[PDB]
DNA sequence: ACGTGCCTGGAGACTAGGGAGTAATCCCCTTGGCGGTTAAAACGCGGGGGACAGCGCGTACGTGCGTTTAAGCGGTGCTAGAGCTGTCTACGACCAATTGAGCGGCCTCGGCAC
DNA sequence: GTGCCGAGGCCGCTCAATTGGTCGTAGACAGCTCTAGCACCGCTTAAACGCACGTACGCGCTGTCCCCCGCGTTTTAACCGCCAAGGGGATTACTCCCTAGTCTCCAGGCACGT
């Protein structure tokens, strides 16, 4: 596990959301490993646009700011 | 009475992929209100290429790593070493991909 | 019921999946903002998924849901299809 | 009950292309959800096509169209040419 | 002899519903019927695919308001959700 | 004999044909059976979002000093309004101005 | 008809950078402009004259034009009509 | 509504130059040229907005070509 | 990883009908030419704003190490709920007759530009 | 105060929406099974964590020079109008051939066993 997100942090954050969409609700092991694996890609994929931003900036640490550029080039929402 | 012995349109367009199942999926899933004969053939033709692609390059990384079986590493391997499949599976997520 | 997981995602998380993305060096704030932008992004796809169970009448999330979440925002998910 | 899938196709493919190579029943799902994924593509790419001009039949033309205008480049030319090819074919096998 | 369909007086007699004195260009029109079209291929489209989903071969109003919160966001989901079913709930009172 | 002839968008309170948008949702390949209830919800949706552009459009051509409305106003509500800039932020008003 | 994207001129190029809230351009700028609208202009026109062969037909209309750019996640409103 | 002006007849033989090495013998219908007009109009200015967030980062007010190539690449355009 | 039974989805043959291919016609809309005349672009110049390299400082990040925390695993049990089968009834498709809604062409004069 | 044109109103027709009746089947609901999601517990050990510390790097400041902007002048080529030609898109009518549907048969693909 190179990318080791932690399984059960994961599984508590996960229902801790989906607590605020209807009650009582279950989730497969499939479903939880189907998110895990999305959220690296995204996360991954994310902080390779927040280190192209960094070295435009001419420099090597990456800053809330980069995240903020890459995030509204992108067209996520803020 | 005398049918004659069962043949089919997999082998007579010289395919793997089912061209019948191919057929049936088309017709099942309200893409048109007509199917026609020669559509599910050519579906399966390019189906079947684009598997092939797929798995050669996949099964490139696999001996380039020594390996002699296809898991998704050499999978995502393929798809991101090469410009057109990076192009069609760009935006995808592999399962185990970058790590396995 | 527990609250406030979000900081189950650990620092050490965070590091090693910015050296996979090809960072050298990170600030200190960039885990805060981090954390913010997962629970985004986790928010759109869990309300979307428990959008999809609810329409079938059912009260478990399956792998399905997720898939068919993830893919309406234009990130198709492979190997889950079964 | 019994779920349909393509994975003795994609092996006698991978005998084809890999005669002494396997492939673990992960990448098959990865293959499964991938050929799943491209029939989606054409298909509705077709629909789409068949509706515009005011037709009620999904023929070849449809599905070339559609190959050309999803694949790119290099690869529509080799998926067309591979199509065209059998469509002949099985247009002269009776 | 002939027709080509539109939603261009439906949209003015809402317009007139909601702006009695305002009045609006043909060039606008064009934008609001492809507004329109647009909208309904989209709800449409989620509505087909919510249906084939889970083996059903009819598209009823429930699958209108799944498609309808999919697609639109918060607080545009939420009204338009209430007038489809108070319209439905009228309808259906009716005769 | 039958009794006197009423459109669905009457029975339904509405201002949008409720009868041609089933035969669009017939026609168009969706599904092969349409409920009743389907069009009617539709129908409702599309007239209120309708209205909400509309009335958006018509306070910006107001605050203009023009009484018509035009493409600018369009764009100017769709992309002053934070929920319709969501729903409709990847299109191109024709005549609109990029911003 | 060869050099034709020199037709996007200067200025123009000045006046939609100042659209998009741009105070200050770089001379390098133009040709760098004019590479990427010929990169866009291909795409979406290469697509259009697809669906156009599909239909039979010798003209591009403003629906091939519409549907090359929906399929490109840009969508087009006021050319339907 | 707020002139931005991209001069048609150049356009024109730029669409038509472009549209030649896909077809030979090509008519193009006069809203379908409009069309194209606009899109390339909506097009460049949101790249130019995204080019102007990229200059003002690295802490410039003068948009350069480095600044347009970031802006792409982070959008997923090809190169 | 290979052999085997069976059972369900694919293939064969025939028929009816309507979808689509082809020919003919027309009229409209795209392409080309020519002249003038004017708005827009191209060009040169001068000045100063800004880009960029160099430098110093101090602060915050990476690394190492001993300690703490809580994740993972195996086992057990419980019980909700997902998936499947069977019945039956309401509901939507289909057809035929009726009629009013809606579209196109014409007439008018108002909100804007000059 | 005057002139423009485009948007609003009116009427005839025609075709698509409405109403009524029929019937086949899709789905809603009940009952059952048995799977898998959740909770607890004890133990271990991997991983996170908290502190110290040195140094790499971010950031502010300064100075030079280069190259962008604004302005005035000349050029050039877009554009508008008018005319002509002709290609080709849209419509209609006819025909024939391709696909859906049904019934029969069987062979490929999957669960079980070895």
């Amino acid at each position: 596990t190179e990318l080791l997100i932690r399984k059960l942090p994961f599984q508590r954050l996960v229902r801790e959301i989906a607590q605020d969409f209807k009650t009582d609700l279950r989730f497969q092991s499939s479903a939880v490993m189907a998110l895990q694996e999305a959220c690296k890609a995204y996360l991954v994929g994310l902080f390779e646009d927040t280190n192209l931003c960094a070295i435009h900036a001419k420099r090597v640490t990456i800053m809330p700011k980069d995240i903020q550029l890459a995030r509204r080039i992108r067209g996520e929402r803020a | 009475k005398a049918r004659a012995k069962a043949k089919t349109r997999s082998s007579r367009a010289g395919l793997q992929f089912p061209v019948g199942r191919v057929h049936r999926l088309l017709r099942k899933g309200n893409y048109s209100e007509r199917v026609g004969a020669g559509a599910p053939v050519y579906l399966a033709a390019v189906l079947e290429y684009l598997t092939a692609e797929i798995l050669e390059l996949a099964g490139n990384a696999a001996r380039d790593n020594k390996k002699t079986r296809i898991i998704p590493r050499h999978l995502q391997l393929a798809i991101r070493n090469d410009e057109e499949l990076n192009k069609l599976l760009g935006r995808v997520t592999i399962a185990q991909g970058g790590v396995l | 019921v527990l609250r406030d997981n979000i900081q189950g995602i650990t620092k050490p998380a965070i590091r090693r999946l910015a050296r996979r993305g090809g960072v050298k060096r990170i600030s200190g704030l960039i885990y805060e903002e981090t954390r913010g932008v997962l629970k985004v992004f986790l928010e759109n796809v869990i309300r979307d998924a428990v959008t999809y169970t609810e329409h079938a009448k059912r009260k478990t999330v399956t792998a399905m849901d997720v898939v068919y979440a993830l893919k309406r925002q234009g990130r198709t998910l492979y190997g889950f299809g079964g | 009950s019994r779920k349909e899938s393509y994975s003795i196709y994609v092996y006698k493919v991978l005998k084809q292309v890999h005669p002494d190579t396997g492939i673990s029943s992960k990448a098959m799902g990865i293959m499964n959800s991938f050929v799943n994924d491209i029939f989606e593509r054409i298909a509705g790419e077709a629909s789409r096509l068949a509706h515009y001009n005011k037709r009620s039949t999904i023929t070849s033309r449809e599905i070339q169209t559609a190959v050309r205008l999803l694949l790119p480049g290099e690869l529509a030319k080799h998926a067309v040419s591979e199509g065209t090819k059998a469509v002949t074919k099985y247009t002269s096998a009776k």
